[PDB]
C-alpha cells in the first residue's frame, strides 16, 4: 500500500507542576485515543509543541496510551517552542500588539500566532494539518473530522467553528456602534459571531497557495483591518481569523458547533444575559466538547 | 494571559493602563463593572 498520513497538532507547554493542564491533556488524548480508528495503511501523527520539561511530560502520559487499542500506526513528533516561536516572529510581529495582553509585542506572545502561519513552519510535505486544543474530549473518531476538508469551497484555506459566547460582541462594541446594521459581533444563524480556535483544519496547501491570505499576513494588512474595526484583543490566532473572517468570509469553512462545542460561559455573567443563549446554542450530536475557561466537561 | 476588560473601551485586559474611563455593558457599574 502507499501509507496516508494524518496530522494533529496540540499546544501543550509550562505542564511540569501544572497538574490541571497534564489531566486536560489525558482526558482529551485519552478520549481521542479510545475512539480513534484507522485503515491498516493509515498512521495517526501526533504533533506536540512543547518546551523540553513538557515533552518528557507529554512521552510519560503518551506511554501509558499507546499503542492504541484500535491498534492503528500512531506516530509521535516534538517541536522546540523556542524555534517556533524564533521562525514565527518577523511574519506575526506585527499582529501582536493588536491580539496579544495587552501591549505590545514580547517573544512569550508569539506561540499563541502559530495557525496563522502554519503553511510556513510545516514541512511542505505537510499538506493538512487539524490543530486541537487540550481541554477537549472526544466523542467520535477523530479520522472523520478530515472528511471536513473536502467541504472547503474555491478559496477557503481554514475549516473553523463559531465563538458560541458573545466575546466579539463586546470586542466588536466601538464597530457596532458605528455600524448599526452590522452583522459582525451579532450571534448565528444570520450573524457573524466570530471564531473560536480550539479546533482548527488549516489547509497548509491551500494557505500557502492563496494570494488573499498571504496578502492579510503583510503589516500594512493588519493595521489597516484593525484600524477599521477598532480592535483589540488578546486571544491570539482566534482574534487573527475572527477579524479577516468579517472582511473575508470566503477564506473560512464554518464547521459546525457540534465539532467544538464550547462550555464556558463567562461572557454570560459579565455583561450579556439577555443575549447569552442566542450565541451558547448548539443543537445536534457532539463530536467534540470543549471546556474552556477551565469549565469543567460533562460526562 | 490576562483577564478580559469588563469595560467597553481601552485594551482587552482588564485593568488597562492607558485608560481611565470604563464604560460597562448594560446594567453593571463600578471601576470593573462590579455591580
Ligand atoms: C475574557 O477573560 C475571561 C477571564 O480570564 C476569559 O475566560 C475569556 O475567555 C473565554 O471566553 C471566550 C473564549 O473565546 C475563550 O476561549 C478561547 O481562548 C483562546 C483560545 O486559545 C481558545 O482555543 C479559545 O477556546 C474562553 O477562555 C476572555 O474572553
Ligand atoms: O499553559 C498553557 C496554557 C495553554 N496551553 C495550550 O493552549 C490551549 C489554550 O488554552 P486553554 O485551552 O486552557 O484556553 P481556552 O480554551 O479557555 O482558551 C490549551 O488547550 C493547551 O493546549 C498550554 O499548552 N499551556
Ligand atoms: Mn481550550
Amino acid at each position: 500500500v502507499v501509507p496516508v498520513d494524518y496530522h494533529l497538532l496540540m499546544m501543550f507547554t509550562k505542564a511540569e507542576h501544572n497538574a490541571p493542564l497534564q489531566a486536560k491533556a489525558r482526558v482529551a488524548l485519552s478520549s481521542l485515543l479510545r475512539l480513534a480508528k484507522f485503515e491498516a495503511h493509515e498512521v495517526l501523527n501526533l504533533h506536540f509543541v512543547s518546551e523540553e520539561a513538557s515533552r518528557e511530560v507529554a512521552k510519560a502520559l503518551l506511554r501509558e496510551l499507546l499503542p492504541p487499542a484500535a491498534g492503528f500506526k500512531c506516530k509521535v513528533i516534538f517541536h522546540d517552542v523556542a524555534v517556533l516561536t524564533d521562525k514565527l516572529f518577523p511574519v506575526v510581529e506585527a499582529m501582536q500588539k493588536y491580539f496579544s495582553a495587552g501591549s505590545g509585542t514580547y517573544y512569550s506572545d508569539s506561540i499563541f500566532f502559530l495557525s496563522v502561519a502554519m503553511h510556513q513552519i510545516m514541512p511542505k510535505e505537510i499538506p493538512r494539518i487539524i490543530q486541537l486544543d487540550l481541554d477537549l474530549k472526544y466523542k467520535t473518531n477523530i479520522r472523520e473530522l478530515f472528511e471536513e476538508f473536502d467541504n472547503f469551497l474555491p478559496g477557503a484555506v481554514i475549516g473553523i467553528a463559531r465563538e458560541m459566547q458573545p466575546v466579539y460582541r463586546h470586542t466588536f462594541w466601538q464597530f457596532r456602534h458605528e455600524n448599526p446594521k452590522t452583522r459582525v459581533g451579532d450571534p448565528p444563524p444570520e450573524g457573524l459571531p466570530g471564531f473560536n480556535s480550539g479546533v482548527m483544519l488549516l489547509n497548509l496547501e491551500a494557505m500557502r497557495q492563496s494570494p488573499l491570505y498571504s496578502h492579510l499576513l503583510e503589516p500594512s494588512w493588519v493595521q489597516q483591518l484593525a484600524d477599521k474595526y477598532h480592535f483589540r484583543g488578546h486571544l491570539g490566532d482566534q482574534d487573527f481569523f475572527t477579524m479577516i473572517g468579517m472582511e473575508h468570509p470566503e477564506l473560512f469553512h464554518v464547521l459546525d458547533c457540534t465539532w467544538n462545542r464550547q462550555l464556558c460561559t463567562w461572557w454570560r455573567d459579565h455583561g450579556y444575559s439577555d443575549v447569552f443563549q442566542a450565541y451558547f446554542r448548539c443543537e445536534g450530536h457532539v463530536k467534540i466538547y470543549h471546556g474552556n475557561c477551565n469549565t469543567p466537561i460533562p460526562e | 494571559q490576562c483577564e478580559s476588560n469588563p469595560c467597553l473601551n481601552g485594551g482587552s485586559c482588564k485593568d488597562d493602563i492607558n485608560s481611565y474611563e470604563c464604560w460597562c455593558p448594560f446594567g453593571f457599574e463600578g471601576k470593573n463593572c462590579e455591580l
